[PDB]
Parts: structure tokens; C-alpha cells; sequence
């Protein structure tokens, strides 16, 4: 295993290099402004993101050591969470708006076009505003996104301990970044807790989104 | 599963 | 706010002091309706005690009445679940809903769709047992659930959440854990709260469907 | 109901 032997700096650069591209949405002026057209735009965008997310997951340290069967299970549990934390991260510098794509920036008013999506839109906007208040860094973001991949399906499956050892190293990486930025030990502990508690809200948003998709 | 094939390819 | 002026030991003793009692089930056929009724009756009596305990959670009285209603209606099933998971720690393979209602995975199949949430609850309890989750850590996590489950749907709540974090680290440093072991265990415990949120959301779907 | 128990 190469994951358990990486340093903190090598872990960050590895995750940064695996970052998937920022895709564009379709810009079809022949399509009307309707709910089904909006849900078709978001569905088309998410499907193309999923293909890049699978390659990105292969490059997350420790994910290759898993069995194929497990990899399928982690991705099918966390895929909407990973899409959501990516969207939330892209939307940090656009207050009151969600940057689904550079050519698809939506506020909560436009989110009313689909029934029930406005509540999830507000939750995503609040999560984005919280990241902006905390001044979330990209190195911290790729750490949180790798935690989601390894943690979302670990309690619903020798292997579970390996995932937990990789998770401990990502925790060592988050603290290493915070101590590097000049934070005191108490501030390192507090910021670590603040970030991981946001993952509970991202899990909540994903579970609510799965309900509407299954409908 | 396509998730199988994409993880093998 | 008086909560922010407490020491770590005073925060621990205050949370341990506010612990609600462990109630009993009615104990009166074998049915999914008989089983769902016993759990509904039990959870309804736990809720009343749960409305007393958050009142004693430091920083909760400072919130407005509407905000207190919001946090409780967001986290009530989570708080019930982490309490059940905590009671079941020393009973591997079984969920201790009550001292007179100890059920295993097999008996959970008596209700449709509960065996899945049953397995998740068992897996959470086994994880707490292998970490040697302490009672002082448990009451800190349960307070975090209350103040965090509805906070994004506020500086005071976040400053109380920071002090609870200082309390967990204080407990770990006192038990002899190294600095690296302190932030790893902190991360391990808080990541479990994501699964408890997951189990709550799955539980709410069946309740909204049972109704 | 929840307000009365909190009040
Ligand atoms: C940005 C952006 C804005 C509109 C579109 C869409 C359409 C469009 C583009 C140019 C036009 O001259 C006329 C329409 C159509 C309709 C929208 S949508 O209903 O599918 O979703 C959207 C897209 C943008 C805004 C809203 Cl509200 C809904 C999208 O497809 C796509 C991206
Ligand atoms: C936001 C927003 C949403 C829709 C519109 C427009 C229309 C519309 C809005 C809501 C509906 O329920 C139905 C239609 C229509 C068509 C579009 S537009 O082409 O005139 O303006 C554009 C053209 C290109 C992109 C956008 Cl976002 C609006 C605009 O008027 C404008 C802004
Ligand atoms: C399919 C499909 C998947 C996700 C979405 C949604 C979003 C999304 C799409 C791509 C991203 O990169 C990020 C997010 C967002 C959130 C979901 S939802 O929960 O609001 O669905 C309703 C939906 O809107 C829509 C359709
Ligand atoms: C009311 C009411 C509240 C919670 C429960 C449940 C549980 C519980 C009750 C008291 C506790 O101290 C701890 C847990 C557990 C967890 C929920 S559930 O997720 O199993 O709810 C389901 C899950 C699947 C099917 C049905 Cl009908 C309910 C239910 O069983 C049942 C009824």
C-alpha cells in the first residue's frame, strides 16, 4: 500500500492532481424554460460528472486496495454527496447562487422551477455560505471530499480497518494543513470539528435528494 | 453494471 | 451566555447530571403492529424526558423558543438512536431498547424494512464498543447532535459547539492520548454522526409512510 | 405541544 506511507504534503498534492474538471452544461436555446427542461439539464450534467468522479475515485489513496465490490458500494453511497460538496465548493465566491457550471449559475428563485428543489437549494446555499465564512481552502476541500468517499458506505457493507487507517491519515493531513497556516492547537481542533460536522449536513442533503430522484 | 465496467476500464 | 464560561469538567458534570432515565417497555401476541406499538409507546415517553434534558444542555436555554422547537424536531430521532446505540454497547448483536426489551437482528425482521436500519444500528453500536466510547464522550456527542442537526436549516450555537469540541479533546488528553490520537479519535467520533444522521433520515421515511 | 413542554 502506498496510501499509508505518504506524507501529508504528498497526500495533498495527490488529491489536488486528481481533481476532476469543471464541466459545462448544455446551452440549447430551442429548449423551453420548464421543469422537465431544467431537470434534464441537471441530469445531463450530473451524468457526465459521474464519469469523471469514477476516475477521480481511482486516484484517491487507498481506494484501489479495496475490492471491486467495495468500490462499487462506496461510490453508490456517496456519489450525490460528492456532487453536492463539489457544487457547494464551486459556489463559494457567488453569494446567494449555485454555480452548477460556469454557464449555469442559479439563485434560489430559479430553483423554484422544480417542485421541492427550493428546500434543497436553500440547504446547499447555506452550506456554501458556511464554507465562505470559514474561509475553506482547496487543500481542505479535497480532503473532505475524500473523507465522504471512504466514510459514507463504511458502516453498511481486514478491509474496514484499512479504510479507517486511510481515514486517520486524512485527518493527520487536515491538522497538518491547519498547523501550517499558523492556527493554534485549539483552533486546529475546533476547525477540524466544524468541517466534519458539515459532512452530517451534506449527508442530510443527499438523503433528501435521493427521495425526490426515486420519485 | 456500468459502475462495474467503468471501474474496470 | 453562561455556557461559554464553564470549564471542561463543569461541562462534563452538567451533561452527566442531565442524563435522562432508562425507561421500560409495557410488556403486556407477536405482531408487527404489536412491536411498532411497543416502540411507539416507548419513544413517546422518551421524548418527554428528552424535552427536559436539552433544557439542561448548556447554551440551549439561550436560544429563542422557536429555535429550540426547530433543533428538537430536527434531531429527536437521532438522539433516540444514539441513546439506543449507547445502551446496546455491551450487548453485541442485540439492541437494548429497554431492560425488558432486548432484541436481536432476527427479531427485527418482524417489521418490514426495519432489519436494514436494525443492521445499521447494530453496526454503530459495535463501532462504539471497539472504540471504547466513554460516557463522558457520549454525552458530548449527543449534545452536538442537538445543536448541529438543525443549525443550517447562529454564532452562539457555533461557539457552544466549539466548547464541546474543547471538552472532548480535554477528556482525551486527560486519558493519556497523544496529540495525534486526540484529533484522530475526535474525527472518528464525529464521522459516526454522519451515519446517525443517515439512519435518522431512513427512519423518518418509514414513519411518514407508516402514518 | 412542543412549545408547552418547553414553556
Ligand atoms: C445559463 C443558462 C440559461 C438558460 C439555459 C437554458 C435555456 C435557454 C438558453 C438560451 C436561450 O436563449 C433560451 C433558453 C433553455 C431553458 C433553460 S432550463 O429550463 O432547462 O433550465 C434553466 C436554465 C437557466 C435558467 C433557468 Cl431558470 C432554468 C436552459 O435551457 C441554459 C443555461
Ligand atoms: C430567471 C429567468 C427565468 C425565465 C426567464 C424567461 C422566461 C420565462 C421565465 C419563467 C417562466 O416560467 C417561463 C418563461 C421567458 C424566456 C426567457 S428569455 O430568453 O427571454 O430571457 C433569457 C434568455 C437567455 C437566458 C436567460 Cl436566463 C433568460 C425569459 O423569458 C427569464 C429569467
Ligand atoms: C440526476 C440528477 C442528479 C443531481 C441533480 C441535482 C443537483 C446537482 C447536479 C449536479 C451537480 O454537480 C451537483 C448537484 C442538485 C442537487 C440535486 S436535488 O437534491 O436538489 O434534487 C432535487 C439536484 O440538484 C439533479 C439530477
Ligand atoms: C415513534 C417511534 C420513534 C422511534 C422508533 C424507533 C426506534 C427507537 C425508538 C426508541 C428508542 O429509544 C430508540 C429507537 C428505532 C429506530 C426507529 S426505525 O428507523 O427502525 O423506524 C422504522 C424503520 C423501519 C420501519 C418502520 Cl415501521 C419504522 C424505530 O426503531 C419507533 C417509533
Amino acid at each position: 500500500s502506498l496510501a499509508l506511507s505518504l506524507t501529508a504534503d504528498q497526500m495533498v498534492s495527490a488529491l489536488l492532481d486528481a481533481e476532476p474538471p469543471i464541466l459545462y452544461s448544455e446551452y440549447d436555446p430551442t429548449r423551453p424554460f420548464s421543469e422537465a427542461s431544467m431537470m434534464g439539464l441537471l441530469t445531463n450534467l450530473a451524468d457526465r460528472e459521474l464519469v469523471h468522479m469514477i476516475n477521480w475515485a481511482k486516484r484517491v489513496p487507498g481506494f484501489v486496495d479495496l475490492t471491486l465490490h467495495d468500490q462499487v458500494h462506496l461510490l453508490e453511497c456517496a456519489w450525490l454527496e460528492i456532487l453536492m460538496i463539489g457544487l457547494v465548493w464551486r459556489s463559494m465566491e457567488h453569494p446567494g447562487k449555485l454555480l452548477f457550471a460556469p454557464n449555469l449559475l442559479l439563485d434560489r428563485n430559479q430553483g423554484k422551477c422544480v417542485e421541492g428543489m427550493v428546500e434543497i437549494f436553500d440547504m446547499l446555499l447555506a452550506t456554501s455560505s458556511r464554507f465562505r465564512m470559514m474561509n475553506l481552502q482547496g487543500e481542505e476541500f479535497v480532503c473532505l471530499k475524500s473523507i465522504i468517499l471512504l466514510n459514507s458506505g463504511v458502516y453498511t457493507f481486514e478491509e474496514k480497518d484499512h479504510i479507517h487507517r486511510v481515514l486517520d491519515k486524512i485527518t493527520d493531513t487536515l491538522i497538518h494543513l491547519m498547523a501550517k497556516a499558523g492556527l493554534t492547537l485549539q483552533q486546529q481542533h475546533q476547525r477540524l470539528a466544524q468541517l466534519l460536522l458539515i459532512l452530517s449536513h451534506i449527508r442530510h442533503m443527499s438523503n433528501k435528494g435521493m427521495e425526490h430522484l426515486y420519485s | 453494471k456500468i459502475l462495474h465496467r467503468l471501474l474496470q476500464d
